[PDB]
């Protein structure tokens, strides 16, 4: 009994975004599918349910608003795709969206999708720009002004892992992200060792490799 | 009308922790790992979900629902929450307790490569401290900056059970050069006295 969700989505404010949930592995017709959403550092909020048998969502048109829940039956009935359409998006909508299965009539949710990030930002693709953090002492790299998430940071092409902290990216009023990656090492070994953070940003085939 | 207590728990491996909600109805408890989807631990007050260690259990008495974890393990580090129909409490962070540890503190002046871009970024690093509550203060020439700061913190470290925190003071090219002393002053439990690491032009 399993639920797989679509990949991360990015969209400009005022547009529409679709999140998909593929269900398989049981009598799918027999269980409601709920959608939940989780804003950064926050608790879950109910978004709605849909009945797989009839396609009936919890709010009827007159109440649905900016969200519309749909299904399409993979006619064998071994598979079903469930959709969450969000129209006229805004920053508020930025969050992880989960589909989940209602087991009993009483809303115990025993299976969850892995979740889908929906990032609504004014901006669009940009590779990051990397500046060094120069000095047991500490050294690092500031990975600044990229979009969208994510980036991967390694040191000495993966040969250095100990003492490495790669922090969560924060967001700026710029509307773009900045994160920093750091290592600590004994006050010696400096002049001895070549410290090189390799940064990657898939979305933009950016792939700098900077030294400290 | 549903509440949960408390908002944060630290416990030692092998210890027992209890988390309470106030609520009404068919209630379920979930575990959620920092970065992941919830996992059902108990349904309907006290029924243990198939496949979950019996060191989890739940007690209803009136409007009080306890979730109890006995013999706490390293994989129990997560957020826990209760849920009744559409309503899900914000939940309790549980972390593993360890000996108190003051932050290794450092500062990082703007890179000149970057000043070439017009934006300057000063960085502060608090490294490997516990417990996780902390306060950074950005001071320059004893001026107290009160906007213009980001903060980011790591998850509890799966090895040494510490946290780390990075704080980025971003300010324009001009207003940077005009001042001299840049200090980072942080206050943490494990530190007898707020301590500062402070630079300026001497390099
Ligand atoms: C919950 O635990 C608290 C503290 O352990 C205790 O006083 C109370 O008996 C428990 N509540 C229930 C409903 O078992």
């Amino acid at each position: 009994v399993h639920l797989s969700q679509s990949g991360a989505a990015v969209t400009k404010p005022g547009a529409s975004v679709r999140v998909s949930c593929e269900a398989s592995g049981y009598k799918i017709s027999d269980h409601f599918i709920h959608w939940w959403r989780q804003a950064p550092g926050q608790g879950l909020q109910w978004v709605g349910w849909i009945n797989p048998k009839t396609g009936q969502p919890n709010n009827p048109r007159q109440f649905q608003g900016r969200v519309s829940l749909t299904r399409q039956a993979s006619w064998d009935f071994d598979t079903y795709s469930f959709y969450m359409d969000l129209k006229a998006v805004r920053s508020d909508d930025t969050a992880i969206y989960f589909c989940a299965r209602q087991r009993s009539d009483f809303w115990d949710f025993d299976v969850w999708g892995s979740g889908t990030q929906v990032t609504v930002s004014s901006a669009s693709t940009k590779g990051p720009s990397v500046f060094p953090l120069a000095p047991t002492a500490a050294l690092g790299c500031l990975v600044k002004d990229y979009f969208p998430e994510p980036v991967t940071v390694s040191w000495n092409s993966g040969a250095l892992t100990s003492g490495v902290h790669t922090f969560p990216a924060v967001l700026q009023s710029s509307g773009l992200y900045s994160l920093s990656s750091v290592v600590t090492v004994p006050s010696s070994s400096l002049g001895t060792q070549t410290y090189i953070c390799n940064v990657n940003h898939k979305p933009s085939n950016t792939k700098v490799d900077k030294r400290v | 009308q549903m509440t949960q207590s408390p908002s944060s728990l630290s416990a030692r491996v092998g210890d027992t922790v209890t988390i309470t909600c106030q609520a009404n109805g068919y209630l379920n408890w979930y575990q959620q790992r920092r970065g992941k989807a919830p996992k059902l631990l108990i349904y309907d007050g006290s029924k243990l979900e198939r496949g979950v260690p019996a060191r989890f259990s739940g007690r209803r008495w009136g409007q009080e629902y306890n979730l109890t974890i006995n013999n706490l393990q390293p994989e129990d580090v997560a957020t826990y929450f209760c849920q009744v129909y559409e309503f899900i409490v914000p939940g309790t962070r549980l972390d593993l307790k360890r000996t108190v540890a003051a932050p290794s503190v450092f500062i990082f002046p703007p890179s000149d490569e970057q000043l070439k871009s017009g934006t300057a970024s000063v960085v502060c690093l608090l490294n490997n401290f516990y417990p996780r509550e902390a306060k950074v203060q950005w001071k320059v020439d004893n001026a107290l900056q009160s906007g213009n700061s980001q903060e980011s913190v790591t998850e509890q470290d799966s090895k040494d059970s510490t946290y780390s925190l990075s704080s980025t003071l971003t300010l324009s090219k001009a207003d940077y050069e005009k001042h001299k002393v840049y200090a980072c002053e942080v206050t943490h439990q494990g530190l007898s006295s707020p301590v500062t690491k402070s630079f300026n032009r001497g390099e």
